[PDB]
């Protein structure tokens, strides 16, 4: 017969590994496939879909008021809005939506990200407003004077109803790292604020004050390595019913 | 024997030069688009930034130990360059270095001039590693500990495996090394990294019998090929 | 790849298909 | 319009743009279509040639990894004086994927599954505690899997009749052996396993709703074939499943709230956020509150 | 200039010179180039065919043989009454290449290196020497080694629900089968790993120094699948490494004071020669002393 | 199926082997590469390098004073100013230099050396030198005469700072063997030596002592083979801080 | 040489390139 | 993957056995062969002599 | 005869020359 000898890893169970192994059935046919809609071969295909931003998590907002911010007129000039961090790994606005649900299953990732916004006050409401995306280095600005000096978009309502700011790839590495630490150098992407440009103003029959909608999207230069675990789920017990499986 | 170097609205002439250096027989060049990450226009100075800076000068003593800074921290606040390195969050340049020393022919004594990449120092006696004070000079720079173990416990001895050059008093009054960008990434961020640490080492200490003067060192460097990515605010050590 | 069953739904798993189409999801508009 | 991609997409250079009905910014997102917008339209941009792979986020490089579904131990000893509720050197389990967590998550990520199921089985076994016992070593053991049809007879005791499995498949290993390992095909009445069902089973209005036969791939029998020793034993086995020959439909929303039971979709939440019914991001102090901001000194 | 070198250099027959303005052995040490005076240059030189292979000195085989990185102990027992800080059946260990210093010093020759990481894990098993305890013979135990990324979660015990390994690759293994083996591919966010690195982690101050998170390759959790018995042993696993399809840049001066801790360069020396702060070789009373002079009588 | 048997060393684990292994992360795409300075191929690259020798290994001299070599005037003809052992292996001057420490992870060697001596008195200094290497038989020489009948180079010092002397490969067998023993036929490669050819001659204004620094470097015709454990490092115990990579 | 392997990380060791260049060490002179 | 069994003589040592095995210096090169007088090829060549 | 081995030291045993001269033994003379 053949001479042989036996390697290290030898008997192993490698939950990992590609091999064939023995079929349980002979000769059985399976069903006959047929065409059916929505077929999906990359999760990169999902990441790409539009979701919304969970922007208002403060303790007084409850279920669906957490999905919107409401803005009112201002006595004021410049004033800051709102901010929004960019740690696509941790908890926070980004975390339940389709970009970062994928993603929390991958430990390195690269590519631009898009945030679009939707204006929901009446047709009688006027206002602009400036996006701003800012790089990392120190803390996230609180003047309009000086986030404008980052990559920015100003934004006139109208007939159109919504606008996107680009974050572009920006890194000195080709990914970023999912480690448990918000300030390193291979984690943080920087800071998104918005300010007014004018001023929301509306005429006395028009409500006093107006919600945006914020959404989250990757484009298609996106990409995501090294799987893991997800966080988002787990248990300390077994669930109801298990039991009767096996009775 | 003779060298001439021009940079933008700078130039250095020396008549007792040995050859130059040129680190890994590398020169400096921009980015190319098959090795590049980041996807916004990169702003490149040019003359503005790529020019011979001097720093303080040094004086070489019976007692000295040697003398290092290290790059780009030793720039990060002059002219120009130290403004482009504070409002963008992405930088990427190579380096000339010049370092310039002179004596009388009844003088002697010789230098060790070395460039050394990522020269993390160690601390003596102790298991604390260094802190942010220890290693961050700026443009005043730092002095060595121990020189015979590289204030890292490996050796002097070797240090020849690094870019370097030698100024010895009955042969030359100058050394000159250019540096090409030498990191594990395209670009980096400036004000935590170090690429590069310039040393300057006393192996036979300074001597004569004639009258005493004192005999300063003096370091110029120019960067080369600059390029800067990710504009925002200014933001300093 | 090493296959001596008879049944083809014994062998390997299959990695391959690189075919993609977001447009379904992201553009399913006349 | 479909196409086959291996690579991330490149970046191309671009410059000032000033023009007059043209506002590449700006989107319709009533349509229920995603933003155009790209990054060369928005900025300006330098040319990147871009070498970043995509293969290990494929459906198969995804699902096709072998997970825990099964888990249960029990005493190998003289049962003669038991009670009927125990597991008398035997056990019986219905093949399901709902039981732990991780799995259950990935594969409710779609509506519809058609694969192929590779089983491996794990065995373990530790001498019983009781004050009388010292250690003595551990047996190698034989042990017999076999495989029986969605509400087909079981056997009813360790040595029954029913074990001689004359057209039933039965696997036999030994403590010492590798895992046993074999593989199951797509067994279906349908072109695809429905992994969320919105109906009922039967004709009559008291079925069970939102569980579907069609879709529950069997039962597995287990046995030690060894007569009982002198002395009493703890035996565990475990069950993994890898899915192979993947095709998924129709893409869903991920679960938030924690699971509370394997036969419905059911929850609670939990008492405060993360993860609680009124608040599944955790809190800031206000939408001007920037929670991790970088400290200069 | 770049040249394929397979064996060392041939000699050449050289005769008498006497020419002006020709001096091969004279040399310029102050430009920093290296002699470049030939052996025909300085002697008279008869030819020689010089066969001498270069293999042996490869970088692939001069850093590619397998060496020790992780020896762990911990007790196999019921562990109800332990203290804390206690590997209670199992432990988790975060991979790095500085604990043991005849593979550190030969990875700190270069500055950056890249290559593909070959493990492989040995276990040993004995009975715990209590007065109370014969010898009893060794147990065939189930080990599990669990591949976990940097700063992801871990589990808390040896039995909790984080061991199902849903998507994190698992290895299975008994004590009697052959040592276990695998491969993890080079992983760096970077085009090589940094062997050295003079900078912060960090944008704050506050931060480690000579401490780069991205060259970190993960966590290894491993535990004994079964469940305790009635008596206690020890057990011991050693990690081996094997780096594979190597590339390396900028050769560093070799370590020569002793190692203090694996966080750090830090250095103190032996008190006196060899190797002490103030003196690295062993001392002789002069420079005209000969240390192994050979004596003719 | 196919008839096997297993052989001797089935099973085995050998620190040197070369074989496939099984990968754990299936489908995982590497950082593309990029051009870096300064690639090493083989490490007969990095000995042909020129490092310093420790030749004033005495009790009085203290970190960098080793590193030299001091002389000055004296009053009487053909003097010793030094010598040096070459058993490259052993502790000695040679021992903490690119060729030494490389040479000790291996145990035979073969091939051609060159040591280079630079001057560092004043300008206005003048003097000669004779260097000799002695083939191994007896005792080191203590007079020039004896000396001069070896392999040597005489030094003018001028505008070039340095010579080198080259050290032939003269030996019976085509290796030489890293034995611990110094006396051995197979191990000694005999002695470096230097004496006065004239006098170092110097004006009332330098300085009355100028000192020499010892540089060495292997041949291209340099050959290594048998690689082991290197004797320059070594531990008793557990590194600080390695316990806290298990918590 | 053997390997099954899909993914090519997973090969045995390479030793087979000899091309050197000592001068950009020895000789990092204009 | 390929279905085997074993047969008798499995894991036996047998001192007149032929097989290639396991080498422990890898890229080692041995010393160049020269000519030396007297080579011996058969023992037969010692038992011709008186 | 099977060898994977890439240092060729590592084969099997070499039973296959048959060449002799026993002149240089039985007569060594001019």
């Amino acid at each position: 017969g053949v001479p042989t000898y036996l390697l290290p890893g030898s008997g192993q169970f490698l939950t990992t590994d590609d091999h064939s192994s023995a079929p349980v059935l002979p000769c059985f046919n399976p069903t006959p496939e047929m065409h059916i809609p929505g077929q999906v071969r990359n999760m990169l295909e999902v990441v790409q879909v539009e979701s919304m931003m969970e922007i208002n998590n403060t303790e007084s907002a409850v279920g669906m008021e957490r999905l919107k911010v409401d803005i009112s007129a201002l006595t004021d000039v410049d004033q800051l809005l709102f901010n929004i961090p960019l740690d696509i790994q941790l908890d926070g606005p980004l975390r339940n939506t389709l970009v970062g649900n994928i993603s929390r299953y991958y430990t390195h990732w690269s590519g631009s990200l898009e945030m679009t916004f939707m204006f929901c006050g009446s047709f009688m409401a006027t206002g602009k407003l400036i996006l701003c995306y800012t790089p990392p280095g120190g803390s996230c600005p609180t003047t309009r004077e000086t986030a404008m000096l980052g990559t920015h978009v100003v934004w006139d309502f109208g007939l159109q109803s919504s606008v996107t700011l680009i974050i572009p790839w920006i890194s000195g590495s080709h990914y970023r790292m999912f480690n448990n630490d918000a300030k390193s150098t291979n984690a943080n992407v920087g800071y998104v604020t918005c300010f007014m440009q004018t001023n929301l103003i509306v005429p006395s029959e028009s409500s006093d004050t107006c919600s945006l909608i914020g959404f989250i999207a990757a484009k298609d230069d996106f990409s995501l390595r090294l799987m893991r675990d997800s966080p988002d789920i787990g248990q300390l017990d077994h669930l109801h019913a298990a039991e009767a499986a096996y009775q | 024997r003779v060298l001439q170097l021009k940079l933008g609205n700078s130039a250095i002439v020396t008549q007792e030069a040995a050859n130059y250096c040129c680190a890994y027989g590398e020169w400096p060049n921009y980015l190319p688009d098959h090795e590049a990450v980041a996807i916004d226009k990169p702003t490149q100075p040019e003359t503005a930034t790529d020019r011979f800076y001097t720093l303080r000068s040094v004086k070489w003593e019976a007692g000295s130990t040697g003398w290092w800074w290290k790059l780009p921290d030793a720039l990060n606040n002059i002219g120009m360059f130290g403004q482009n390195v504070q409002h963008h969050y992405l930088y990427r340049s190579g380096f000339l270095i010049h370092v310039q020393c002179n004596a009388t022919k009844f003088h002697q004594g010789a230098l060790l001039v070395v460039a050394i990449p990522e020269h993390q120092r160690g601390a003596h006696n102790t298991n604390t590693s260094p802190g942010f004070d220890d290693i961050m000079k700026g443009e005043e720079g730092g002095t060595f500990n121990h020189p015979y173990v590289l204030d890292d416990g490996t050796s002097l001895a070797c240090a020849t495996i690094f870019p370097h050059q030698w100024i010895n008093l009955r042969t030359n009054n100058s050394a000159t090394i250019v540096l090409p960008w030498m990191n594990a990434a395209p670009m980096d961020f400036p004000l935590r990294h170090n690429q590069w640490t310039l040393a300057i080492i006393p192996v036979v200490p300074l001597g004569t019998r004639t009258m005493s003067s004192m005999v300063p060192i003096t370091v110029s460097i120019a960067p080369m090929c600059c390029e800067f990515n990710g504009l925002r605010h200014a933001i300093t050590q | 790849q090493i296959n001596f069953y008879k049944d083809s739904y014994a062998a390997s798993a299959s990695k391959q298909d690189f075919s993609q189409d977001p447009s379904k999801f992201t553009e399913p508009v006349v | 319009i479909e196409s086959i991609i291996k690579t991330a997409t490149d970046t191309v250079k671009s410059e000032i743009n000033a023009e007059l009905g043209v506002v590449p910014s700006l989107n319709a997102v009533e349509t229920g279509a995603t933003s155009n917008t790209e990054p060369e339209e928005a900025i300006q941009t330098r040319t990147v040639i871009n070498q970043h792979g995509v293969s290990e986020t494929l459906v198969e490089n995804f699902l096709s990894r072998a997970a825990l579904v099964s888990k249960r131990s029990f005493e190998y000893k003289d049962h003669t004086s038991s009670a009927a509720q125990t597991d008398k050197n035997f056990f019986k389990w219905t093949i399901n994927t709902r039981s732990f967590v991780q799995l259950r998550r990935k594969l409710e990520l779609f509506t519809y599954l058609r694969f192929d199921a590779e089983i491996t089985i794990l065995t373990t076994v530790a001498v019983n505690g009781s004050s009388n016992n010292t250690y003595v070593g551990l047996p190698d053991l034989t042990l017999q899997a076999m495989f029986v049809p969605t509400g087909a007879l079981t056997p009813e005791k360790q040595d029954s009749f029913h074990w001689q499995s004359g057209s039933n498949a039965s696997v036999f290993f030994k403590i010492s052996d590798p895992p046993a390992r074999m593989t199951i095909p797509f067994m279906c009445i349908n072109s695809a396993y429905s992994v969320f069902y919105d109906g009922f089973a039967g004709f009559e209005k008291s079925g069970l709703y939102g569980i579907n036969p069609a879709d529950t791939i069997g039962n597995l029998c287990v046995r030690i074939v060894n007569e009982h020793q002198p002395v009493g034993f703890t035996v565990t086995v475990r069950v993994y499943m890898k899915p192979k020959h993947i095709k998924a439909w129709a893409p869903r929303p991920p679960r938030t709230l924690p699971y509370m039971s394997i036969a419905n979709a059911n929850y609670k939440g939990k008492g405060r956020a993360p993860n609680a019914l009124n608040a599944i991001i955790g809190n800031r102090d206000s939408v001007k509150t920037m929670p991790h901001n970088i400290v200069t000194t």
